[PDB]
RNA sequence: GUCUACGGCCAUACCACCCUGAACGCGCCCGAUCUCGUCUGAUCUCGGAAGCUAAGCAGGGUCGGGCCUGGUUAGUACUUGGAUGGGAGACCGCCUGGGAAUACCGGGUGCUGUAGGCU
RNA sequence: GACCUGGGUAUAGGGGCGAAAGACUAAUCGAACCAUCUAGUAGCUGGUUCCCUCCGAAGUUUCCCUCAGGAUAGCUGGCGCUCUCGCCCACGCAGUUUUAUCCGGUAAAGCGAAUGAUUAGAGGUCUUGGGGCCGAAACGAUCUCAACCUAUUCUCAAACUUUAAAUGGGUAAGAAGCCCGGCUCGCUGGCGUGGAGCCGGGGUGGAAUGCGAGUGCCUAGUGGGCCACUUUUGGUAAGCAGAACUGGCGCUGCGGGAUGAACCGAACGCCGGGUUAAGGCGCCCGAUGCCGACGCUCAUCAGACCCCAGAAAAGGUGUU
RNA sequence: GGCCCGCGGCGGGUGUUGACGCGAUGUGAUUUCUGCCCAGUGCUCUGAAUGUCAAAGUGAAGAAAUUCAAUGAAGCGCGGGUAAACGGCGGGAGUAACUAUGACUCUCUUAAGGUAGCCAAAUGCCUCGUCAUCUAAUUAGUGACGCGCAUGAAUGGAUG
RNA sequence: UUGACUGGGGCGGUACACCUGUCAAACGGUAACGCAGGUGUCCUAAGGCGAGCUCAGGGAGGACAGAAACCUCCCGUGGAGCAGAAGGGCAAAAGCUCGCUUGAUCUUGAUUUUCAGUACGAAUACAGACCGUGAAAGCGGGGCCUCACGAUCCUUCUGACCUUUUGGGUUUUAAGCAGGAGGUGUCAGAAAAGUUACCACAGGGAUAACUGGCUUGUGGCGGCCAAGCGUUCAUAGCGACGUCGCUUUUUGAUCCUUCGAUGUCGGCUCUUCCUAUCAUUGUGAAGCAGAAUUCGCCAAGCGUUGGAUUGUUCACCCACU
RNA sequence: GCCCGGAUAGCUCAGUCGGUAGAGCAGGGGAUUCCGUAUCCCCGUGUCCUUGGUUCGAUUCCGAGUCCGGGCACCA
RNA sequence: UGCCCGGUAGCCCCGAAGGUAGAGCAGGGGAUUCCGAAUCCCCGUGUCCUUGGUUCGAUUCCGAGUCCGGGCACCA
RNA sequence: UUACGGCGGU
């Protein structure tokens, strides 16, 4: 029916976006991937040698293996009724650093040190984050003028 | 040719004449402007549109009978070369025919059911103009009656709307003469070429 | 497909790259007294007729041509096999083509 | 205040035309005996240092064209969920939450890394 | 008379006999009858015997001479087991939101942006294609259609696209985390470099809400599905064929839709009192037998309540 | 000996028979004709003319199993015959002094290209063919016609 | 013994193994005998590396020379090429030309894709040899990527100074071990012609041939608009180009009911119903003088025949009315 | 009432190599012969079916309409 | 699956084994005849299905590698 | 051995 081919539904997603064709920027290769670095997968279209599949494009995994030109990444794949820890070799052009934990890594760094500021100063700063609370009972001011009377416009085509 | 009840309401995704179709006959409309096409902008100030009320398909063949019905009427009172009729929507949607019994069950059943091209229709949206004529301001009542006779050849519902613009342009007719006068608009035939104040200054020296 | 008369490849008997003679392989004489021929000749004997399937519904028109690589350096004399993706027309030493012809069909 | 060598981000850096360029540099340049390469010392390679900022290059300019950024367009077009809503239908309005795109208008026009020299 | 018949006689089952019809062969013949092998085989029909309690499906994946069937995974039940809460913090998890951070090319929009279609005029001129003349003849001299270009303008695209939503998808939101000290390496290599590993030490309150989890074995039934929102393919359409998401029916009674598989409420142990939902309240038929409010409408075919069971264009000095 | 039966026998049937016989087919009285094709399929016949072709036997190599070579029965292949054997009997080009047609000429396929007769027949789709006749009226009937989907010569043709 | 799929089966086709764009509803997945196509190859270079170069096109020039030869300059973001079907990719390049080469070699595992999370096939990242190229970094273990292929059993060849050939030795032979090939296109892989009107059995409304039901293309019957027809004059009567419905007396589409059976064409016979009215009753309008006709209205009360041909419904003809 | 090739002078017909519209019958005019037959030669006659597209080039290629003939034909 | 044969001018066919490419047909011309018809002669017409190989050059001579047409064998 | 034709009227 449906031609179960590798690289099948990627008429658009294995393409360079627009006016970013040509040869690749070189700081793509001067990235440092250690074990446990959380990386996400976005397969390009210029390098043919190590593009993953159309199931990992847009997903995020974690580096378990580092070699000369590629990186082993352990991702989760939704197959029918269970998800599977799967491990793929992907060349280094197709990935980047996930910034999803990098806004967690600030608030473990500036949270551990602000904890020990309350031990020298003596308070209960409550360093845990809260959601957006309901708005405070504030006070609006119509100083000078009076409010504007608006009304719905008539219908004209 | 089947009735237009069969080929009405926009059901299929649009299927135009391309290298994938390759078997489509010609549309019965081939000319689209039929008044005095050569006129300038100030020669016909007002215009009057007919505007669709519903989202349907008008056939290429119905647009033929409508513009003949309006060009015939407006040479009778407004006279030959005293108007400029323009039919605005163009037929690009190719309808298909499942031409069976080509009295027998013998050809197929519904087996190979994708049909052959049979005509062209124009998909029209709610609020989209179909025809548009422009005349003198003295001939305003003949605009409505020409569009009134034309709407009996269309399915569905259409309303006739006397516009707020200057002819077939996009600028309002109240301040058109106020603003073509000094510099901002130049007339090029039956249209208006808006000039901004942001080009090279050399063409501003070419103006004045 | 044109693959030449000589070829420098790896031979396992010494463990080097060194040249070879490459020729087309043929299937060889189907010998009697093999185990599945000694079995087939006693099963097919007697009454009963044809006793194992004779295949007739042939579909492929080519064969994977294989080459025998004979190691050329003396006192080795060690052969092997190597395959190529299948082809219809198989030349061995036929005049390496130049890219400046005047083809003229 | 700039340049050279090597770079990063890859048009706010491009393209067309036009003005200016102290000093070091980069170039144009002047030559084929060797190295080398050609139909051709044009290119490439090699020896120079009489000239010249003419060009490239660098700065600036253009109611410039692109590009970048923001207004309008527009709470519009679409859309999540909802109704024993409307309508013969096609479609529409409301409730609940999100929410664009062009024309049109304006503002911008390379930023910096390491090493070295002029000023 | 190639006549009709009695009795005797011969021909016996893949055989007989036939002026031929596959006729006849003991009411049996396109292969007799009788007994046996034999309770022959059947992916196909029909049937399959007491009660109560508790849990509770599937019509989909892949392979098969597979398509009326099986093997396989899913869904199911039974058996447990490992533990957690019993009495300034849950080990953990989630068909959820938030906080960030990625991903995507559909709706829309766009084509005075590329590809592909497409209408109209304007302006300009190298020209040829063709006309108009000064004329033996002279790219000596003067116009028109076209073509070409330039700036605009009308209309589009499942297999076009700069731009680009809503819904959606992934990850992260701590003790397996953070920091420090040292030492192994045959890997890497200007370098007490780099990276892994190992040992030791230091500080636990790290979004909202809800909830007890983890784990193994054995395993039946199922493998024809059907309907409705919304999204969509073929078709003129279909109570038509085929998908997507969710809910239902099948397996499910009850109240309302007169009637009913699927609509609207709502899910069920056996009762008493109270209240409601959807829907109603002339009389069948419980409830307006309210001194209900405001209008619209007269039909010689009135109208009358989701799905749902009857109507369009057009028209009316009928009334509002 | 031919044609047959038969598990078996030189056992039986035709056969107490002998070519005016027995056995096997086809067509179907009489009268009258039975045209053309041996390529195909059969059948048949012949010469160490000859390709392919099994065992057994012959020769070689070998320790032997074995291997190899040579030689060559019928059959098929090759050549002839045969259609009262099964069957087949289409096209295409030129060509007559009106057009039309083709007595004539020449080709292909594959051997030959439907002769004499007969027909909308129990065989003709179109078709209720056309014309005549019969009836007031005829998809009927009969008689004619004849590039006859797809007539035709012991598949017997036409008669009577 | 006589494949399967199949809007019944047959004929056809391959939707039976595989690839591209779409469908597909912005992760992935997703159907139809849905759309547009392709595949059973080809290549010692079209593989590998390195170097140099720039393409399609257009302009302006140059003996013949012209739309098309070659030479030169300029512009030229890919508008060309990359074997081929498409899509993606590519510019001191993955293209074009040249110079060396065989990494299209040897070997163990891991992983991805299809997926049951099995296999083949294809692919990816390594690791260990041995090589090629380049000044070198590097790149290379086939084709720029997405397709281009195949189990067990058997055969055959190759490999080690290998194991077993049964009481022990020697030698042929035979069997093993490891991996290439000889295939199963119905492509997870049986060894395969019909016919049955003489037929039979087990079934199936999962499945055709009737009626019915939904639908109404097609048939039939109407409405609207009105350029023209009608001497004049759109509308007495018509009416093109359109366009909106109705009906289920036609034909189809469908496959819901019926296969442990609903007796299947036509004629005869007889009854009742419908109106979309041929006649008759009462009317209105004409391009209605009369007569004869036509178009409408209330209207189904009452009538709507006799025959030749044909099984015919239908058709056609004679005659009455 | 579905499909395959054709639309061309008075007719009829081939070729319309992507570059002309040319055989031939009918008429015209000659020549021929004592005169005619036949003959032989020359002249006439092409929207190359209609429109749109593809190059100093299309009747010719590509496919739209119209027309003309020639045809796929199940069990029930 | 190996054995056994055959491959040409524009179409059939001669040989041919070590020494040249030849009967007929068709085309184009002559000649013959008072003239046609028949007839006779001449031209033009050839990598022999294509890659090699000793001798002495070479389609052959030679058997090989190749493609068209035909042989009797049969285990995935 | 092969040798077939010769427009009409004058
Ligand atoms: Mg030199
Ligand atoms: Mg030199
Ligand atoms: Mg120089
Ligand atoms: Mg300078
Ligand atoms: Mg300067
Ligand atoms: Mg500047
Ligand atoms: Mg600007
Ligand atoms: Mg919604
Ligand atoms: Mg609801
Ligand atoms: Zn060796």
């Amino acid at each position: 029916t449906n031609t179960k081919g590798k690289r099948r539904g990627t008429r658009y997603m294995f393409s360079r976006p627009f006016r970013k064709h040509g040869v690749v920027p070189l700081a793509t290769y001067m990235r440092i991937y250690k074990k446990g670095d959380i990386v996400d997968i976005k397969g390009m279209g210029t390098v043919q040698k190590g593009m993953p599949h159309k199931c990992y494009h847009g997903k995020t995994g974690r580096v378990y293996n580092v070699t000369q030109h590629a990186v082993g990444i352990v991702v989760n794949k939704q197959v029918k009724g269970k998800i599977l820890a799967k491990r793929i070799n992907v060349r280094i052009e197709h990935i980047k650093h996930s910034k999803s934990r990098d806004s967690f890594l600030k608030r473990v760094k500036e949270n551990d040190q602000k904890k020990k500021e309350a031990k020298e100063k003596g308070t209960w700063v409550q360093l845990k984050r809260q959601p957006a609370p309901p708005r405070e009972a504030h006070f609006v001011r119509t100083n000078g003028k009076e409010p504007e009377l608006l009304e719905p416009i008539p219908y004209e085509f | 040719r089947r009735p237009a009840r069969c080929y009405r309401y926009c059901k299929n995704k649009p299927y135009p004449k391309s290298r994938f179709c390759r078997g489509v006959p010609d549309a019965k409309i081939r000319i689209f402007d039929l008044g005095r096409k050569k006129a300038k902008v100030d020669e016909f100030p007002l215009c009057g549109h007919m505007v669709s009320d519903e989202y349907e398909q008008l056939s290429s063949e119905a647009l033929e009978a409508a513009r003949i019905c309006a060009n015939k009427y407006m040479v009778k009172s407004c006279g030959k070369d005293g108007f400029h009729i323009r039919v605005r929507l163009h037929p690009f949607h190719v309808i298909r025919i499942n031409k069976m019994l080509s009295a027998d069950r013998l050809q197929t059943g519904m087996r190979g059911a994708f049909g052959k091209p049979q005509g062209t229709v124009a998909r029209v949206h709610i609020g989209q103009v179909i025809m548009s004529i422009r005349t003198k301001l003295q001939n305003k009542e003949h605009v409505i009656e020409a569009l009134r006779r034309a709407k009996f050849k269309f399915p569905g519902r259409q309303k006739i709307h006397i516009s707020k613009k200057w002819g077939f342009t996009k600028f309002n007719a109240d301040e058109f003469e106020d603003m073509v006068a000094e510099k901002r608009l130049i007339p090029d035939g039956c249209g208006v070429k808006y000039i901004p104040n942001r080009g090279p200054l050399d063409k501003w020296r070419a103006l004045h | 497909v044109n693959v030449p008369k000589t070829r420098r490849t790896f031979c396992k008997k010494c463990g080097k790259h060194q040249p070879h003679k490459v020729t087309q392989y043929k299937k060889g004489k189907d010998s009697l007294y093999a185990q599945g021929k000694r079995r087939y000749d006693r099963k097919q004997s007697g009454y009963g007729g044809q006793t194992k399937p004779i295949f007739r519904k042939k579909a492929k028109t080519t064969k994977k041509i294989v080459l025998r690589l004979e190691c050329v350096e003396p006192n080795c004399r060690s052969k092997r096999m190597l395959a190529i993706k299948r082809c219809k027309h198989f030349e061995l030493g036929g005049d390496k083509k130049r890219k400046g012809q005047v083809i003229q069909f």
